[PDB]
RNA sequence: CUCGAUGUCGGCUCGUCGCAUCCUGGGGCUGGAGCAGGUCCCAAGGGUUGGGCUGUUCGCCCAUUAAAGCGGCACGCGAGCUGGGUUUAGAACGUCGUGAGACAGUUCGGUCUCUAUCCGCCGCGCGCGUCAGAAACUUGAGGAAACCUGUCCCUAGUACGAGAGGACCGGGACGGACGAACCUCUGGUGCACCAGUUGUCCCGCCAGGGGCACCGCUGGAUAGCCACGUUCGGUCAGGAUAACCGCUGAAAGCAUCUAAGCGGGAAACCUUCUCCAAGAUCAGGUUUCUCACCCACUUGGUGGGAUAAGGCCCCCCGCAGAACACGGGUUCAAUAGGUCAGACCUGGAAGCUCAGUAAUGGGUGUAGGGAACUGGUGCUAACCGGCCGAAAACUU
RNA sequence: AAAUUCCUUGUCGGGUAAGUUCCGACCUGCACGAAUGGCGUAACGACUUCUCAACUGUCUCAACCAUAGACUCGGCGAAA
RNA sequence: CAGGUGGUCAGGUAGAGCAUACCAAGGCGUACGAGAUAACUAUGGUUAAGGAACUCGGCAAAAUGCCCCCGUAACUUCGGG
């Protein structure tokens, strides 16, 4: 679960690195972002020269959690990090390409091409 | 066995396990005691289970009363008769009978003593 | 906080009335051939000459 | 429909009528249609 | 045994390999990428059982791309054809949480 | 024609239904039940129908309800509670003595459980009513889990009724609705009702159908 | 009014009320093509976010949202909390004053007592009543709680529009927040569980263990409790209506929703859902059980005694619980404990043996230990018992 | 624009997603200013103030455990 | 009466230590008790995910913490830091 000030590293090579969740977006005061739940998010720090500057207000899907999901299986998906990926308005990912592996939950929230380009999903 | 619901006796967990060793041995060394009848309750699963340890008598079971209770002659004279003169009987080794609360706090006060 | 007024004699009786000893429940044993008065909890103790009757 | 106090016709037809106790003009025109409140 | 175990035995599964705690197992699961129905395959070790019969849950980690993933399956999960043990492990614990923190080498486990 | 049964909850487990999917079932036996009693609009004003549960010892029941349970030419059991029906048609099905059993319900049903939701004692006001409570930290004197206040000032010079205050909790006649009814098993007696309901495991429970569907 | 004291702002917590309505709901008019709006009317059921700055209220801003409403209640609420500001005593700056000092000027520091008597409220009992005494099941007078909403898809790129743009009405899918129950899962906890381990002391020594060091620490951890978990709800349908829209229709040959009459009509109201409920003193209903004596007096709806049905106390307990109450059991007993067997937790005991110089490792051996969960078992305690507790009639 | 600036959250720049506080300036100093010292200053500070990392039940949002009380029983037995 | 009271002696193991942990000699269990899983208060403990979003303010807590060896900036009054 992803609340407000929560960092998260960013799977993708946009250039930043590292955003700080503003809001969960998904209704009036809602307050986690599981896998595949809509951030907007602030960059806290990027590379040197990146596309995505420093103190940028980007939006972004949360790919993978620290915290455990259900599936409706009975299964669990656990990640050992916090990361999300940062999106267009249409849902398509700013950057060219995804790091490390990315929840299975983006495929029915229509986040079809992250899923095409993630490295592998679970 | 299973655990207290609520304050231990004497305070601390730890007070409550030296208290029921030192009945234990207490009601192993003279057959029988007289104490307030929640330590009794509290006394009656915990002794019976040594006396099961003592009529099992194996070296393991010697060991395992002797973690519990700090006593080489009451530990030896639980298995050479406690054990053996239970070991027909399944379970059941104890007796509580209730007797006169005590004065100066009218702690209700009970009996506890081996079976024969 | 303080008592705002006395209470009444009425109100003071009505509360203190109501503190009062529990009744023990007692039955008859006859022991070594007498006949006493004892608690029933007591009984198992009284029969097993555990109770000191004076 | 226009709630006022003050409530009089504004063309040659509105009819100026009291219905259900509180008056009001009715007019072939709606945005004539106004009431007293 | 328990009051619900008449319940629990028509939901359980034979045919599910002896498994412990510091073992890799493949495990293959069924997925539904719209309508073909595919089997995936997750490499991982084991690090837990938490056991009770049809609730029995199992919980395998591997390290995909730098990130380390634990999945918690049910044992007599029926979206699992089934599960291979590819290697038997060696290990002290139950349930062997200190690798959660342990990259590389270093989270290695013996092979007995 | 509301149909019902009372029964036993036993506890929960979880099953997978067709599409794989976990589904956490409370499983309730919804043991035989006997009628003993209809209830009429013409002679008792109402449309009901007793239904009597429980395996109980004849000598553990006092003749004032043995007596009624003969009257009713049935052995006597342990539970006797009514469900209640529409005013009309209301007997043309319940005899007294009938044995109405696990599958009155279909599988797929949807049912509404009524049971006692388990004891919580004295409860304070986060537990029982959801307070916030207060701060943990900065200078909070002994409130921590106080309720703050309870009221105005002089206007009203009064707390009002209804004030969420502490108290006991649970011990509740508590309805769960719309439960799906994922399985019953009639060899042995037992629904398989999806989610949780209400109370002990071993208390007792009735089983209706849903209003609401 | 209060100076023989009515604690001042803001915040927190808990609310409650009004409607002058922010959203959701219903409408009229529009300079309403459609989408959006503007305005007015009705509508208070529910909802009405999290942050940055400031002591702040306020306000501005950020990111959202269906929306981020306005007010009252001692600018609600300090015998509920805070104490940042203001408003004691210290100190400094600016300014004023010869000075002592002063300043709705600033700055740093500086306080928060009380065991609840009464009403009130939240819970729980005891007594009596309820025209014999009881038990079970109940009716529901009357209450309480609850009442939120989004996005997307189809209808349909259709209606509308020159195009751009883009519906109503209907149907479906998935949500957010909130609430309730529950513990299967996930996760937390775990003070009589298991294991590892440091220091030390002890058990004569070794071995094996124990005490203490926060439960010494550390890794786990069944039960129970729980949320971060699971499930369900918030519905639909009626009735009477609001604004509003009408039908028929005069007075007033016409016309007009109205004067007679009849309709439609909203998250508001009443039913419907959930819960409480006969102290509902109008104390209810359907049943079932006992339904029986004995003595004496001033012979009385008289007192006692004894009882019945029944219940209480005692006892063994409970996932019921502050006490109490409630629930179960009490030998024609599985109620608690023990015990046996499982389940589960831990993770491979001790002893012996083998390898190693040894630290250690292997075999015996999915070991040993063990609480809560399940079943069996009559071994332990539920015993050889006390107390309450039943009817004039008379009128049709 | 200050321990001094009322207007005032002045204006510009920086820091933040957002900064009435903070830092750098501007000078229009209500009302700075040279031993009631002026301006700086390494070191020092349980001083005041602002930022960051780490860390966490401070918080989201609470849950559970033990102990001392609370509660029950027996004894003694106040107070405003 | 949980406060205060100058001076002397003050062992072992671990430890730098008169710290600390456990012990010796030597004392003591110190003067209401017995129960009981209520709320609540206090004192401690643990806590998923997040990590100052709390708040006037990171208040409190958490964190850091030892020995040895590397390595160590602006600035500096050349000592420091
Ligand atoms: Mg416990
Ligand atoms: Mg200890
Ligand atoms: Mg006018
Ligand atoms: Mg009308
Ligand atoms: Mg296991
Ligand atoms: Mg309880
Ligand atoms: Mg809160
Ligand atoms: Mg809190
Ligand atoms: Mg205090
Ligand atoms: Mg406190
Ligand atoms: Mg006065
Ligand atoms: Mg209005
Ligand atoms: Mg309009
Ligand atoms: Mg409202
Ligand atoms: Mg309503
Ligand atoms: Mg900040
Ligand atoms: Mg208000
Ligand atoms: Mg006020
Ligand atoms: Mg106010
Ligand atoms: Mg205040
Ligand atoms: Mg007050
Ligand atoms: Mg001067
Ligand atoms: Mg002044
Ligand atoms: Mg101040
Ligand atoms: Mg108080
Ligand atoms: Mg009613
Ligand atoms: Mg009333
Ligand atoms: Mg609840
Ligand atoms: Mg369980
Ligand atoms: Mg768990
Ligand atoms: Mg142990
Ligand atoms: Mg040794
Ligand atoms: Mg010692
Ligand atoms: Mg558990
Ligand atoms: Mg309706
Ligand atoms: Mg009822
Ligand atoms: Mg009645
Ligand atoms: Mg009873
Ligand atoms: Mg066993
Ligand atoms: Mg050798
Ligand atoms: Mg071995
Ligand atoms: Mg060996
Ligand atoms: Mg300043
Ligand atoms: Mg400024
Ligand atoms: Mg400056
Ligand atoms: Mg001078
Ligand atoms: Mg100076
Ligand atoms: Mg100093
Ligand atoms: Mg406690
Ligand atoms: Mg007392
Ligand atoms: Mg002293
Ligand atoms: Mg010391
Ligand atoms: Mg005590
Ligand atoms: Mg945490
Ligand atoms: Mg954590
Ligand atoms: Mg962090
Ligand atoms: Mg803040
Ligand atoms: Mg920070
Ligand atoms: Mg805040
Ligand atoms: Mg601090
Ligand atoms: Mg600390
Ligand atoms: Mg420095
Ligand atoms: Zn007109």
């Amino acid at each position: 679960m992803i609340q407000q000030e929560s960092r998260l590293k960013v799977a993708d090579n946009t250039g930043a690195k590292e955003i700080l969740c503003i809001r969960v977006l998904g209704g009036s005061s809602r307050r986690y972002a599981g896998i595949g739940d809509v951030i907007v998010a602030t960059v806290k720090d990027a590379i040197p020269g990146g596309n995505v500057k420093r103190g940028d207000v980007v939006k972004a899907v949360v790919v993978r959690t620290v915290k455990e999901r259900r599936r409706p299986d009975g299964s669990y998906i656990k990640f050992d990090e916090n990361a999300a990926v940062i999106i267009k308005p249409d849902n398509d990912p700013r950057g060219t390409r995804i790091f490390g592996p990315v929840g299975r939950e983006l495929r029915e929230k229509r986040f079809m091409k992250i899923i095409s380009l993630a490295p592998e999903v679970l | 066995p299973k655990p207290t619901k609520g304050p231990r006796l004497g305070g601390s967990s730890s007070h409550q396990k030296a208290i029921l060793a030192n009945l234990a041995t207490s009601l192993f060394e003279h057959g029988r005691i007289t104490t307030t009848e929640p330590k009794a309750r509290a006394l009656r699963p915990y002794a019976e289970k040594l006396i099961t340890h003592a009529k099992k008598g194996a070296l393991h079971n010697r060991r395992e009363v002797l973690k519990k209770l700090r006593d080489k002659d009451v530990v030896h004279t639980l298995f050479a008769e406690i054990g053996p003169f239970f070991a027909d009987r399944d379970g059941g080794y104890t007796r509580i009978i209730k007797i006169e609360a005590r004065k100066g706090d009218n702690a209700p006060m009970a009996v506890i003593e081996l079976v024969r | 906080a303080v008592p705002k007024r006395r209470k009444s004699r009425s109100n003071t009786r009505s509360r203190r009335s109501q503190w009062k000893a529990a009744k023990t429940e007692l039955v008859g044993v006859t022991v070594a051939g007498h006949a006493h008065k004892v608690p029933r909890r007591l009984l198992k103790a009284a029969r097993l000459g555990l109770i000191d009757f004076d | 429909m226009k709630v006022n106090p003050s409530v009089k016709p504004i063309c040659d037809k509105c009819r100026l009528i009291r219905r259900h106790g509180r008056v009001m003009v009715i007019c072939s025109d709606p945005r004539h249609k106004q009431r007293q409140g | 045994m328990n009051r619900l175990d008449f319940v629990d035995k028509p939901s359980l599964r034979d045919d599910i390999p002896a498994f412990n705690p510091g073992d890799t197992i493949n495990v293959h699961v069924k997925v539904i990428e719209g309508a073909k129905e595919r089997l995936q395959v997750f490499k991982g070790v084991v690090i837990r059982r938490q056991g009770g019969g049809i609730r029995e849950t199992f919980t395998v980690r591997k390290e995909s791309y730098g990130v380390g993933v634990e999945r918690t399956f049910p044992v007599h999960s029926p979206n699992i054809d089934h599960i291979e043990v590819v290697t038997r492990g060696d290990v002290r614990r139950a349930k062997l949480y200190y690798l959660r923190e342990l990259r590389g080498k270093k989270a290695k486990i013996k092979e007995k | 024609a509301r149909k019902g049964i009372l029964g036993t909850k036993l506890g929960m487990t979880q099953v997978f239904d067709e599409s794989n999917r976990v589904v956490p079932v409370t499983v309730v036996k919804a043991g035989p039940n006997v009628v003993t009693r209809i209830r009429t609009p013409e002679r008792d004003g109402y449309s009901a129908v007793q239904l009597a549960y429980g395996e109980i010892s004849p000598r553990k029941v006092n003749k004032p309800l043995t007596g009624q349970y003969t009257a009713a030419g049935v052995n006597p059991r342990r539970y006797l509670a009514e469900l209640r029906l529409d005013d009309s048609d209301a007997a043309t099905e319940y005899q007294v003595g009938q044995e109405l059993t696990a599958e009155i319900f279909a599988d797929g049903s949807y049912v509404d459980v009524t049971g006692t939701s388990k004891g919580k004692g004295f409860a304070g006001t986060m537990k029982r009513h959801g307070f916030r409570g207060q701060g943990a930290s900065h200078g909070a004197q002994a409130v921590h889990r106080r309720p703050g206040s309870i009221g105005g000032c002089a206007t009203p010079a009064r707390v009002f009724k209804g004030t969420r205050m502490a108290g006991r909790m649970g011990n509740d006649r508590v309805t769960v609705l719309n439960l799906l009814v994922h399985k019953v098993d009639a060899e042995n007696g037992v629904l398989l009702i999806k989610g949780a309901v209400p109370g002990r495991t071993g208390g007792l429970v009735m089983v209706r159908s849903a209003i609401k569907r």
